[PDB]
């Protein structure tokens, strides 16, 4: 989930993360 | 009196589907055809100014590319940008061009976020998108009764453009947008053996309709382990998300098609395992113009680019740059035809959007969002010979699944296994 | 004969800790002291050229900032960049300055990825880092016996700079790097009521040492629900990751400190709930130079910036730009003192790195990585009055936890509850 670049292009779904959104 | 086309692509690395050694001669073909067409920008002399998206190490860069874009913008004030193809190159450049009010054309940048045209304004995608993959998967589930749960395994090499991540992002979001079924997902590292126990465990714990985005060898190894662990087509179906068909030879020769073949004495075991595996790819364009285009592309690349273009699905990327470029030139010609200028980026973009077009890739449709509808093929193995062949084709614009050459989808149980097991996953 | 300083910060939005209305007058103070010091760059006339990191909507941008940086670079050829503070602004700019061989100073950009100085070369951070938060948590766990499992809840407003995410990312990575205990994490959306059943369920299923990064109101509501659901200090400990102390007043007046007070008749219920809650913050600088700096900062901001600087933890950011700038000027003076030039970015950077310094924030230490060690305070409520006060302080350079004013850490059971329950979490 964490450590993957700093571009908003990589934060459109999480997909590695544990989120209730998206 | 002349049109300035800015290009930001890998000018030196020839490993990308959108590398210049391959997109260059496809573009030059497109320009040459504009010259031969008195209906496309008559009198204009379209010039091109190049910029490399790759950094000092030769891979596409989130820094070299945007830097290159600003350099071409202040030095040549171009009317349109071509490329980049990598996601982390395209996202900064697209945001720059959007701020500049300059149109951007690319057959790459398939990532979900590029689809947000509210941000990536005047960005038109004429190659594949990963949401379009979700469209195919949606239609596949709808046509096979899987309306509950799928599991997605993906892996990327550290420091690359994360192609599998973005592939899975697009599939995941679009599929849940349309079906709202449970899509479990797990990332692994191909070179790390610790993950393979975990993956196998998750395979038999988190899904029975399973999509894997990985290298061919990774997918083969996972299949061998699933057979070794007793996971057959009667219960599991493994879709390799190999959109560029890296696990297959070209559609031109090399008959037949055997991805499980490897020459390590494991080939007999891999063929049995691959009876439960199907490969999802982009569709090879059928039209004869495509084949004539491949011949000329090869000739011009070997001529003016010292590069040998080999057959494969990757050639649709330069084919799509070529098509998209013509699609733009017509749009410009149309805008000029009604008193506009080559800098009316909105008028030009809207002329290209929600539009059908005839290119070397055949029929291509730009959707309302500025993205080319993407056709997909489904490969399956012939249980007699073991070779893989296309059995299902998906027309992205009509979202229809058509059986191919009267083939049927191979199932060890005569019909697909259910996406949920008997008395739950326990 | 003169030094050109490029600034990329929010020049118009005054909402950020690193807004120019607040960092401007702090920098002005720093230059004015350079002038008064015959030992710092004698004869040089340090000039400043500004660029706004914010987009047309007035928020810090992943596009406006990198554009501003290129504009200042070709127009003035500066020797050092100042800011940005936002992560998504600083990341592209840092990569640009790294490629340019130009040093970059900022008291913002605390994200984990900026710490990769192999990429963000010549980026020196003189404000907080989120890995430094992981150092504090590590020391906290080490000093309290929690060596198994924690749970982290975080939430961000869509489209912001994702501050909680980066806070949690830094905490998450650093803590597992040093302790290798199980750190569960869950993202939520503050305005979405659906998430609160989920969070409460996850609180009582995934951890007992629990960290929450959210707005004060969110953390208050979660506490009210935890008390309503029977989650007290005898089993659970809730750490609010409120590094800027948004849930508290200023350390200057406003005695006492009551974050559970809200005036909605729920305050009696919130005080009981908050008995199980502790607030983690940055440390307020003690030294009298800091307070004298605050007075001058307020006077100069109201004067030449028409801005009113209020007391609070956010003021350490302009204090750190101020100190960072002096730390650079000395380094440049030192580099000049040995035949170097102001463009020896590596020599200048290495003179700043692995170095202790005395600034308005008191003792500050730049680590071997170019990052300021960050001190943290731990707040706890007095069970008698209910007000919160610092009970523990963490020296980031020495990684020691020192009790504050002979206070003790409040526990309903006399000692902290175990990070694992009785017979498992079931
Ligand atoms: C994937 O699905 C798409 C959506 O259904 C298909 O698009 C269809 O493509 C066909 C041609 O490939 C197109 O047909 C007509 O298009 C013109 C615009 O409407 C129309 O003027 C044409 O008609 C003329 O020519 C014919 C002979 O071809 C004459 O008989 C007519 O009298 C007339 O002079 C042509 O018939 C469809 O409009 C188009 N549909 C949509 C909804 O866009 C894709 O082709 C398909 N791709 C593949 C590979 O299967
Ligand atoms: C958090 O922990 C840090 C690491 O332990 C502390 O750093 C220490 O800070 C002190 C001063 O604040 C510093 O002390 C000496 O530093 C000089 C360099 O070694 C030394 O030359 C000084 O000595 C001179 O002055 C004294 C009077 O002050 C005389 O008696 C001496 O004879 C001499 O003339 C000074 O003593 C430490 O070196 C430094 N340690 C490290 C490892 O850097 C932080 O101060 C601490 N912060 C807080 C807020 O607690
Ligand atoms: C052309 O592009 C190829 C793919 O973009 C590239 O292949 C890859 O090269 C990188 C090196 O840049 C390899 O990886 C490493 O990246 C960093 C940078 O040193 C390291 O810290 C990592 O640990 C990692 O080892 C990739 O593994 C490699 N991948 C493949 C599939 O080959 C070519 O090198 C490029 N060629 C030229 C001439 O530019
Ligand atoms: C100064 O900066 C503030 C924070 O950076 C900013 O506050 C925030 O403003 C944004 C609008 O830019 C709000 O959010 C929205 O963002 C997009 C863009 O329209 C929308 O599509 C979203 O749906 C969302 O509504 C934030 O909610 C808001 N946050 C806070 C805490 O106020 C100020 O507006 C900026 N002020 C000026 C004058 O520039
Ligand atoms: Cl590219
Ligand atoms: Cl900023």
């Amino acid at each position: 989930c964490f450590g993957g670049r700093m571009d908003r292009i990589g934060a459109q779904s999480g997909l590695g993360c544990n989120s209730f959104r998206y | 009196s002349d049109l300035t086309v800015a290009v930001v692509l890998p000018l030196t690395n020839t490993s990308y589907p959108w590398s210049w050694a391959r997109v260059g001669p496809a573009v030059e073909l497109a320009l040459a055809r504009v010259k031969a067409r008195p209906d496309l920008l008559p009198g204009w002399t379209v010039r091109m100014v190049l910029g490399s998206s790759e950094n000092a190490a030769g891979v596409c860069s989130d820094t070299a590319a945007p830097l290159a874009a600003v350099d071409l913008k202040w030095e040549h004030s171009p009317a349109v940008f071509l490329g980049p193809g990598c996601v982390y190159s395209a996202a900064p450049v697209g945001r720059f061009t959007a701020h500049w009010r300059v149109p951007l054309l690319t057959a790459g940048a398939p990532a979900l976020g590029i689809g947000v045209k509210d941000e990536y304004a005047l960005t038109t995608r004429t190659g594949p998108s990963h949401v379009k993959l979700g469209d195919f998967v949606t239609a596949l589930h709808r046509r096979l009764g899987w309306e509950h749960q799928a599991l997605v395994l993906y892996a990327d090499r550290l420091g690359d453009d994360r192609p599998c991540f973005f592939i899975v992002e697009g599939l995941y979001m679009r599929v849940r947008e349309r079906l709202n079924i449970t899509v479990n997902h797990q990332e692994f590292v191909e070179g790390d053996p610790d993950h393979y126990p975990k993956l196998l465990r998750a395979v038999r714990r988190k899904g029975r309709v399973i999509y894997i985005c990985s290298s061919p060898d990774a997918f083969r190894n996972l299949m061998l382990l699933a057979l070794n662990a007793g996971l057959t087509g009667e219960d599991y179906v493994f879709f390799h998300l190999d959109v560029f068909g890296q696990s297959l030879k070209s559609a031109q020769g090399l008959v037949p098609q055997k991805p499980w073949e490897r020459g390590d004495g494991q080939d007999r075991s891999a063929r049995q395992a691959f009876q439960a595996a199907k490969i999802i790819t982009y569709k090879e364009p059928d039209n004869p113009e495509y084949l004539e285009f491949l011949k000329q592309l090869k000739l011009l690349a070997d001529k003016k680019f010292n590069f040998t273009v080999e057959d494969g699905l990757k050639n649709i990327i330069p084919a799509s740059f070529h098509d998209g470029l013509l699609l733009y030139v017509q749009a410009v010609t149309e805008t000029l035809a009604q008193g506009g200028t080559v800098t009316d980026g909105e008028n030009i973009t809207q002329r290209m959007w929600n539009r059908s077009f005839q290119g070397v890739t055949g029929y291509l449709k730009i959707d309302r969002n500025g993205d080319r509808d993407t056709d997909f093929s489904l490969w399956d193995m012939d249980p007699e010979t073991g070779a893989f062949r296309v059995v299902l084709n998906y027309n992205g614009t009509s979202q229809e699944l058509m059986a191919v050459s009267e083939h049927k989808l191979y199932w060890p149980l005569g019909y697909p296994p259910p996406d949920v097991p008997k008395c739950g996953f326990d």
